[PDB]
RNA sequence: UCCCUACAAGGA
RNA sequence: GUCAA
RNA sequence: GGCUAAUCCCCCAUGUGGACCCGCCCCUUGGGGUGUGUCCAAAGGGCUUUGCCCGCUUCCGGAUGGGCCCGCGUCCCAUCAGCUAGUUGGUGGGGUAAUGGCCCACCAAGGCGACGACGGGUAGCCGGUCUGAGAGGAUGGCCGGCCACAGGGGCACUGAGACACGGGCCCCACUCCUACGGGAGGCAGCAGUUAGGAAUCUUCCGCAAUGGGCGCAAGCCUGACGGAGCGACGCCGCUUGGAGGAAGAAGCCCUUCGGGGUGUAAACUCCUGAACCCGGGACGAAACCCCCGACGAGGGGACUGACGGUACCGGGGUAAUAGCGCCGGCCAACUCCGUGCCAGCAGCCGCGGUAAUACGGAGGGCGCGAGCGUUACCCGGAUUCACUGGGCGUAAAGGGCGUGUAGGCGGCCUGGGGCGUCCCAUGUGAAAGACCACGGCUCAACCGUGGGGGAGCGUGGGAUACGCUCAGGCUAGACG
């Protein structure tokens, strides 16, 4: 565009949209479980993916993933959402943090333990 | 509770009253002067005018009306009086207006 | 009134004051009017005390009132000597 | 120093007061292009001396009223209705924008 | 802390002999002798053409692994070197070579660097007569690095300074073997050093 | 009407050189001439001279080129490789002396018009002055 | 669970 | 009927 | 209701002087001088007690602090386009320290807007900070400056100064006391409680130091401040060992069953010796004060340490924390088993349906290390809002066409002006920060001192090529 035009209209700074309305763009938001359903993956994939409908302290109600093999969550489990979507389930954009609240930390986990919240086992 | 420095409040009231008082006087004499000055009562109006002058500067001695505030008052008065008098009769008592 | 006093500029357990001219009412480490010296109370340097002896004079000349500690340092730098 | 600005009188419809239009040109902060903005100042004219179309000097002054902070220093030249015209026309255009517009 | 673990396993990964133990890395066994290939279950398999990245990384690793410094400390020195005037490559090298724990080694007061480290940490060393227990202390030109008076009798210091009898020392360093004291004369020139490292690749590794 | 007689000239010259013409005319103006003077001095062109195409003043600009060359496309090198208009009507560009640019580490030049007259970046610099940065050339 | 091919479906 | 190869 | 002191209040005098009216002079907005008239001063106290100290009054000035005004700059929406009655200006008043619709009476009918008025949304602003090659983007915690607020709203009193966070009055909400009439209260001070939340600490020590208030001083007050406490929250330093040691233990992992790996790693020999125990043990603190001198200059003397029996010095002295992420490509690091579109991984591309370097485990490896990862947010890469630095025939993008308003842009020659533009000098650009140098804590982080910068704006002087403007001229553009 002409300078004159740029003078008249100028360029336009465009702002990006949050992929995580876990409000107050906090790093984590606490909630309670509505449903502890199970879901099927998208196209290329196939399996029974674990999920949860969560009522947030942020006055929000969203579905969150349950990383890990183990899992002990029920219709009233207080849990901590951490944001991070599952590319396979459209509509799932937050993971649940295993190791906080009513979310037991994956058992017999010996590798990526810090994720999945699994305390160190005594080597012996 | 109980901060004895509420003594400042008692004083303010006494002071307030003491101030309020001097001012009322000032006004009443000032009005009185512009009144008589406006009626050609030269000698009488100047007489009172001087009181007002005096009372004003005195007010300015302390916190009451201290300042250029005094000056303003005096000015504005010696203004109205001399004008109202010029609108008719000669300055008899030579009050405070100068030659 | 305006003063000549010490402003704290060192660090924890490492004080270093700036002999300063400032309004009595300002906070101590606040915006001063002029720096006219500095003092290392622990003489960790052969230069733990310096004073713009002329400048000090100037302010004293116009009402600057020094803290007792400030006055002390000023004297030491010979701000009051006459001979 | 009290600011001295030069402008053209666009209004004398006020007792002892004339509106002085004042322009200034300058580099655009990011695009360079010398752009030219303007502003109207209500200046004091106690003698009603200055007229419409006069180019005058305006000088920073002690407030004469809320909105009036300049006095007319002097006449630089006069009779430039051309400048007045522009302003008037530009103003005409206005009421020809919103749902209240009019002429072509 | 420092590395603290199998050291000759690094000589092996970098394919080039490093003197982490100093001595023994001279014997018919710095391992760089028997199995001069990478550690681990695949250390003998066919190497694969390393990536431009792989290459620089490995090269930086080598250099820093020599002085046994932490990546954090390492990186901070490098940054200091960049900001500084003169060729980052060389200057950076001068700085590494100025670490006291290093100098101590260069003067032979100790056989390896790791050993020369412990010698500083344990107060056995002195700069200008004042005890200094900071491996990272930066030795400047003029500074004389001596052995702590009170420790000039340790069996270890004996042998070490003994072996230094008739032994040569870097041009930037002087060494009076009897008085168990040395002197940092000047910062070494890239030329003075003979490191199995192309510092240039490093500067690159960090410019990424 | 030409919107910008300088860009026009700069261009006639750019165009003419690409088809290796010998000379090339350009409607004359003193300012325009002043520029050629530099072009000539700097040896980008053989030189110029006034003339009258139809009793109207123009300026023949005699262009220079390199020598014929080797393999395919024996066309000579251009003496004037680059020649770009900088300040333009609708976006004038002015520079202070400390901001006169350095065209190709010196291998090139910049023509600014200053109150001390039209000069090359070095000249302007030497004479301690800035002005309108007219165009660069190399 | 099996038949089908890894499934869907269909079949015992 | 769908995923892949 | 009664008594009473004063540095409390008032009257009279004195008038250096100052205030006000009118005149005149200089100066130019209300600055300075002068004359007449008028008006205006005061507080006493202490002694080493008859002459010094603290203080009082009027005035001129200094210094510091501050009020008010002006040019320029300061986010998003035009799915906000018209806004305005104290509104704009005037005269005369009121008000103030002071200008002003600041407020009022009356007259005039104005003022503002596309250069974005009005409306809506959001927000304390700055020095700076983060990022970036830069231009720029983002940001404003800590520290320093300015503003604003002190449960919400309004108001004034006192005073040099407040419309006053720990002053006052009223209205509202809330809590509490209540003998039901009526009262008390405001932590966005320190510390702490509770609520909310993913989340943010001691109801600590001291007044020793710096600073503040009052006092002649002694000294008192000071949750300002100087310290300690808690939290890997951050930055920096440091330790978990050093040298020797097999063609190489055992176990574990692989295997072409020959062997390869973990690996000098361990064991073990020798050495030093973090922690811990003894001893010594601080700078920060020399003033105020006192004596000499003269309550001065100068000299002499005494008192005072929270931190703390801490730092640091010396003696003795144990071989004694390692974890976390990752290993399909991008990206450093590979094998076995388990599993069988399942359980699951996943930043993007993608991986798992019987031999998966991608799932889970193990061995091995890479990276970093008192940390390592994760999530969120900011700049980068992104020349992916392009000023530097992009585009629109078919990729997203030429308005369906025209007329023409504002606006942007403007051929050739001469002259004036000097607005843009360029140059010189000068003021400004606080400190901290940033950069360089030297220096103090053993280093560093941290800190001290010194040096170099700087755009923007103000002022004076200068230049005139280009742009602008004024004046004259031309004919190549345009029109006839
Ligand atoms: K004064
Ligand atoms: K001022
Ligand atoms: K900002
Ligand atoms: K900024
Ligand atoms: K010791
Ligand atoms: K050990
Ligand atoms: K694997
Ligand atoms: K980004
Ligand atoms: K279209
Ligand atoms: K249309
Ligand atoms: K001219
Ligand atoms: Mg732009
Ligand atoms: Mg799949
Ligand atoms: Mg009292
Ligand atoms: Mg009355
Ligand atoms: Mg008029
Ligand atoms: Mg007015
Ligand atoms: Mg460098
Ligand atoms: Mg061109
Ligand atoms: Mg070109
Ligand atoms: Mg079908
Ligand atoms: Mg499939
Ligand atoms: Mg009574
Ligand atoms: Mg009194
Ligand atoms: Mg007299
Ligand atoms: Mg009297
Ligand atoms: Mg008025
Ligand atoms: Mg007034
Ligand atoms: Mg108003
Ligand atoms: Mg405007
Ligand atoms: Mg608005
Ligand atoms: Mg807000
Ligand atoms: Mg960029
Ligand atoms: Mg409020
Ligand atoms: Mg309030
Ligand atoms: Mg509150
Ligand atoms: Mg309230
Ligand atoms: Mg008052
Ligand atoms: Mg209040
Ligand atoms: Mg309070
Ligand atoms: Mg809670
Ligand atoms: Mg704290
Ligand atoms: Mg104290
Ligand atoms: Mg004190
Ligand atoms: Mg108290
Ligand atoms: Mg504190
Ligand atoms: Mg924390
Ligand atoms: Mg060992
Ligand atoms: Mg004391
Ligand atoms: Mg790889
Ligand atoms: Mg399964
Ligand atoms: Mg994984
Ligand atoms: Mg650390
Ligand atoms: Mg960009
Ligand atoms: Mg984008
Ligand atoms: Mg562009
Ligand atoms: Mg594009
Ligand atoms: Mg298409
Ligand atoms: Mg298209
Ligand atoms: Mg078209
Ligand atoms: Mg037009
Ligand atoms: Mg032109
Ligand atoms: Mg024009
Ligand atoms: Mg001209
Ligand atoms: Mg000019
Ligand atoms: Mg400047
Ligand atoms: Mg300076
Ligand atoms: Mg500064
Ligand atoms: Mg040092
Ligand atoms: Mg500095
Ligand atoms: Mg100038
Ligand atoms: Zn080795």
């Amino acid at each position: 565009p002409t300078i004159n035009q740029l003078v008249r209209k100028g360029r336009e700074k465009v702002r990006k949209k949050s992929k995580v309305p876990a409000l107050k763009g906090a790093p984590f938001r606490r909630g309670v479980c509505t449903v502890v359903r199970t879901v099927t993956p998208k196209k290329p994939n196939s399996a029974l993916r674990k999920v949860a409908k969560v009522r947030l302290t942020s006055g929000y109600e969203v579905t969150a993933y349950i990383p890990g093999e183990g899992h002990n969550l029920q219709e009233h489990s207080v849990v901590l959402i951490r944001g991070g979507r599952v590319k396979d389930l459209p509509g799932v954009r937050y993971h649940i943090v295993r190791g906080v609240y009513d979310a037991a930390g994956v058992k017999d986990r010996k590798k990526s333990r810090s994720k999945y919240g699994t305390k160190k086992p005594k080597e012996a | 509770r109980n901060l004895s420095a509420l003594k400042r409040h008692r004083q303010s009231l006494k002071r307030r009253l003491r101030n309020k008082a001097k001012k009322s006087a000032i006004k009443t004499l000032s009005k009185k002067a512009i009144q008589l000055a406006q009626e050609g009562k030269a000698e009488e109006a100047l007489k009172i005018m001087r009181k007002a002058e005096s009372l004003i500067d005195k007010a300015a001695k302390g916190s009451t009306l201290h300042k250029n505030a005094a000056a303003r008052r005096k000015s504005r008065l010696m203004r109205k009086v001399r004008q109202l008098l010029e609108a008719a009769g000669a300055p008899l008592i030579g009050g405070g207006l100068s030659a | 009134m305006v003063k000549i006093r010490l402003a704290r500029f060192g660090s924890k357990h490492n004080p270093h004051y700036r002999i300063v001219v400032t309004d009595a009412r300002r906070k101590r480490d606040g915006k001063y009017i002029e720096k006219i010296g500095y003092y290392d109370p622990r003489k960790t340097t052969p230069d733990w005390l310096k004073v713009d002896v002329e400048r000090a004079r100037y302010w004293l000349s116009v009402g600057a009132q020094p803290t007792d500690t400030a006055r002390r340092l000023l004297r030491q730098a010979g701000v009051f000597r006459q001979e | 120093p009290k600011k001295v600005l030069t402008g053209v009188v666009v209004s004398d419809k006020m007792q002892k007061t004339v509106t002085v239009l004042v322009e200034r040109q300058f580099p655009h902060p990011l695009y360079g292009k010398v752009i030219k903005r303007s502003k109207k100042y209500l200046a004091h004219d106690p003698e009603e001396k200055y007229k419409l179309g006069d180019v005058v000097e305006i000088i920073e002054s002690r407030p004469i009223s809320k909105r009036k902070r300049f006095r007319v220093l002097r006449l630089v030249e006069s009779g430039r209705m051309d400048l007045v015209e522009k302003y008037l026309i530009r103003r005409q255009n206005y009421e020809s924008l919103s749902k209240r517009g009019g002429k072509a | 802390g420092r590395y603290i673990g199998p050291v000759c396993r690094l000589c092996r990964r970098e394919g080039v002999k490093l003197y982490l133990k100093g001595e023994r890395c001279y014997s018919p066994k710095c391992a760089m002798e028997r199995r001069p290939y990478p550690p681990g279950q695949h250390g003998q398999k066919r190497a694969r053409r390393p990536s431009d990245y792989a290459v620089r990384l490995r090269e930086k690793q080598k250099l820093r692994r020599i002085y046994g410094i932490s990546e954090r400390q390492f990186r901070n020195l490098f940054e200091e070197a960049s900001k500084k005037k003169g060729v980052t490559g060389s200057v950076f090298l001068g700085l590494l070579e100025s670490r006291l724990d290093n100098v101590v080694y260069r003067l032979g007061f100790a056989v390896s660097r790791r050993q020369a480290r412990q010698l500083v940490r344990h107060g056995h060393i002195t700069v200008n007569g004042r005890r200094v227990d900071l491996p990272s202390y930066r030795v400047r030109p003029g500074d004389e690095i001596a052995v702590a008076e009170k420790s000039r009798n340790l069996e270890l210091i004996r042998q070490n300074l003994e072996a230094m009898k008739g032994r040569k020392v870097g041009p930037w360093l002087s060494l009076d073997v009897e008085g168990m004291k040395g002197k940092f004369l000047r910062l070494p020139d890239r030329e003075d050093l003979a490191l199995p490292v192309n510092e240039q690749l490093v500067i690159e590794f960090y410019s990424r | 009407m030409l919107t910008d007689p300088i860009a026009d000239m700069l261009t006639r010259i750019r165009n003419a050189t690409r088809v290796y013409k010998e000379s090339t005319d350009v409607p004359a103006s003193r300012f325009k001439e002043e520029i050629l003077r530099i072009l000539a001095r700097e040896g980008f062109i053989k030189g110029y001279e006034r003339v009258d195409v139809d009793g109207k003043p123009y300026l023949r600009v005699y262009l220079k080129y390199g020598p014929r060359r080797q393999g395919p496309d024996p066309r000579p090198e251009q003496v004037i490789h680059h020649i770009r208009r900088i300040s333009k009507p609708g976006r004038r560009v002015y520079v202070g002396v400390k901001e006169i640019p350095r065209v190709r580490r010196g291998l090139g030049i910049a023509i600014l018009s200053t109150s001390k007259g039209v000069l090359t970046d070095r000249e302007a610099r030497k004479l301690g002055v800035g002005g309108e940065l007219i165009c660069e050339v190399w």
